């Protein structure tokens, strides 16, 4: 069955999906926002206590296949806020001023591969022209500077950028949400392993964005309450500088539609396990993430 | 997430 202490397959991961907004229907619903390339639907868990006009965060995990951490977060996420509302004066107060946009798992088809075929597998699932290679890296298939730089143009690459930009069903559904969205949409958080990392724009290129200085404080001081539980240790700043120039970025692009708080989130750890992160880690790299996804929606909250 | 960075 489903736990929030292990790595869940698709299955069981989809039926949580409906199980849990249907013992929790006061503070969750439920839509897809797409179709993968294979006919799996991409779920979108709407948190919160259901009012007129409220603003939103938007949050997606499993961009990438075998960052298992990344998926379970989401989930984590979702049971603590179904948990602790009513019980926690803060996650209470954002429950009721705002909704989560929280999207468990994006690329499915590559998560399902991960189970079925190989743990390692990073891309979507699609085909490709004139070659038998397989996937897009999602996450560089964003239109914003797209297939510039820190991509490949060969479908066999593990950074492949796709065809064109959203090129894939799965990102051009993310975008399709985003921009339908972008009124109420206040913040974008995308959940990745490992590094422990949060980055922010630019990617596509070494400019930095306009709130620069506000972003990199912002950055630091979740940093900072993110270690207070266990000493975990996040380095922080622009994506291009602080990791690597990579184009076709969902945080990239979602900050260029005018959404001022854009965050690349990279998890536990930093290379003793990497993709593998066992699952007796589980439990305390989600605990301290909170903390650092708590603090940025308050900040938010306050400068809405 | 890319290898090997
Ligand atoms: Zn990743």
């Amino acid at each position: 069955g489903h736990s929030y202490e292990k790595y869940n397959n698709w299955e069981t991961i989809e039926a949580w999906t409906k199980q849990v907004t249907s013992e929790n229907p006061d503070l969750i619903s439920r839509t897809a926002i797409g179709t993968t390339f294979l006919g799996n639907n991409i779920y979108l868990l709407k948190v919160g206590k259901p009012g007129p006009n409220k603003p939103a965060i938007f949050m997606d995990c499993g961009f990438h296949a075998r960052e298992w951490i990344s998926h379970a977060f989401c989930q984590w996420f979702v049971r603590e806020a179904v948990l602790t509302y009513g019980y926690e004066s803060h996650m209470t107060e954002f429950l009721n001023k705002l909704d989560f946009y929280v999207l468990p798992v994006l690329n499915i088809d590559g998560y399902i591969y991960t189970w079925t075929k190989n743990r390692m597998w990073r891309k979507t699932r699609s085909t490709n022209a004139g070659t038998t290679c397989i996937g897009t890296d999602p996450n560089r298939n964003f239109d914003a500077g797209w297939c510039t730089t820190g991509a490949s143009t060969d479908p066999c690459d593990e950074t492949y950028c796709g065809s064109a930009a959203e090129s894939e069903k799965e990102t051009k559904a993310l975008a399709d949400f985003i921009r339908n969205n972008l009124s109420s949409i206040k913040a974008y958080l995308t959940i990745h392993s490992y590094s422990q990392m949060i980055l922010y724009p630019y990617s596509y290129d070494y400019k930095l964005p306009e709130n620069n200085a506000e972003l990199n404080n912002l950055a630091k001081a979740a940093v900072k309450e993110l270690a207070t539980l266990y000493g975990t240790k996040y380095t922080y700043g622009p994506g291009a500088t602080t990791i690597y120039p990579a184009a076709g970025g969902s945080d990239d692009w979602a900050y260029d539609q005018g959404i001022k708080y854009s965050f690349t989130f990279e998890l536990r750890d930093k290379g003793r396990y990497g993709f593998i992160l066992p699952e007796s880690q589980i439990q305390a790299t989600c605990e301290e993430t909170m903390l650092a996804i708590k603090y940025v929606t308050n900040y938010v909250l306050g400068h809405l | 997430x890319i290898y090997a960075f």
